């Protein structure tokens, strides 16, 4: 079963040069357990 | 040219090369970012700054990203709040909980977050959320309000395995998660 | 399985995924050391620290590294003092400059120095170097008086291209240096 | 074409903590010379 999602964001005009990527879970009034597994990442800037 | 890459298959106790925020820590060679209890946050970075665009150049990266996770919860309906990859400035904390993901602080558009998150939500919050209640994934840019959604049924207890890839050329970040 | 890579073909001015001891810095597209200059000790790191084994079972990481890179002295005859890749813990600092080329402090065996260097030496220290007097690669381990060296001639000013591998079925480190 | 290599036998686990950061460092003494890295790749795996 799969969902895509697929948009344009021209990240040059949010981020900065520089950024750190990261994962974020939380719980609130309700709650679930939320875990990784595996996590695998490559970026390439030409210069 | 400058590239970073990484993959971590299985994590250990002491994962030095992550930044664990609030509750995030490894267990059972998995990366825990909340346990199932209220009121929480869990971050984990990667530790070097990625170069994703350049001033001087004005040329901007490709990334790929891919990583599986579960979320567990007690029924399907006693669920909340979800998951987010992010990118952010190199200084990132952790922002409000709850149906903020720890990564947004306002449904209303601030410049000065510069976060971008992709986000796997199971808690519909009315004043942000679609209005038809569903789980969604959408990508949000500054705010908790996304720019976009798709419905996406949870399967509670199943690893879903995410891609996310980002092409400089065409501004195009696409998002797939599969159930196998 | 965990894996770390990164390539960085051209330095800028901002390199934040460095980390910057004594006097090293970027510029003009390189990273500069140490500049033509007396007294001076300059690092740098790479900010991911990096899982060379694991204990729970005993596994030792495979790597390669290549870089390219310049010494530039004002005649071949006075040229001093090198030039080192190492391995160390964590929150290493610069240790003694001159001889002992920001990485170690003694000739003397110091199992608490935890540190392993590749050295391209350029100036004959009496106390611990080749007795011939020959610059030289050098392999080091906690001590500035390498466990192995070989003689190389330093093409001054010209770029080097270095390889260093290490093979963990058989524990060798091989290193190889190449001018064009 | 002018290649230097130097082999050597060294169980860096008896040395090396698990983790470890990678660099370069490059000094000066009564002598000098500039020292410049132009560029840098590394690539290391774990099982
Ligand atoms: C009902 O509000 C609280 O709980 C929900 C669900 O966990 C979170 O979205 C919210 O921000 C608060 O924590
Ligand atoms: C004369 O001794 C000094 O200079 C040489 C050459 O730079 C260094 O090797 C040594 O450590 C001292 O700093
Ligand atoms: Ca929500
Ligand atoms: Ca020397
Ligand atoms: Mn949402
Ligand atoms: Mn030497």
């Amino acid at each position: 079963t799969s969902y895509t999602l697929n948009e344009v964001v021209p990240l040059k005009e949010f981020v900065p040069e520089w950024v750190r990527i990261g994962f974020s879970a939380t719980t609130g009034a309700e709650f679930a357990a939320h875990e990784v597994l595996s996590w695998y990442f490559h970026s390439e800037l030409a210069g | 040219t400058e590239t970073t890459s990484f993959s971590i298959t299985k994590f250990g106790p002491d994962q030095q090369n992550l930044i664990f925020q609030g509750d995030g820590y490894t267990t059972k060679e998995r990366l825990t970012l909340t346990k199932a209890v209220r009121n929480t946050v869990g971050r984990a970075l990667y530790s070097s700054p990625i170069h994703i665009w350049d001033s001087k150049t004005g040329n901007v990266a490709n990334f790929v990203t891919s990583f599986t996770f579960v979320i567990d919860a007690p029924n399907s309906y006693n669920v909340a709040d979800g998951f987010t990859f992010f990118i952010a400035p190199v200084d990132t904390k952790p922002q409000t909980g709850g149906g903020y993901l720890g990564v947004f602080n306002s449904k209303d558009y601030d410049k000065t977050s510069q976060t971008v998150a992709v986000e796997f939500d199971t808690f519909y919050n009315t004043a942000w959320d679609p209005s038809n209640g569903d789980r969604h994934i959408g990508i949000d840019v500054n705010s908790i309000k996304s720019i976009n959604t798709k419905s996406w049924a949870l399967q509670n207890g199943k690893e879903a395995n995410v891609v996310i890839a980002f092409n400089a050329a065409t501004n195009v970040l696409t998002v797939s998660l599969t159930y196998p």
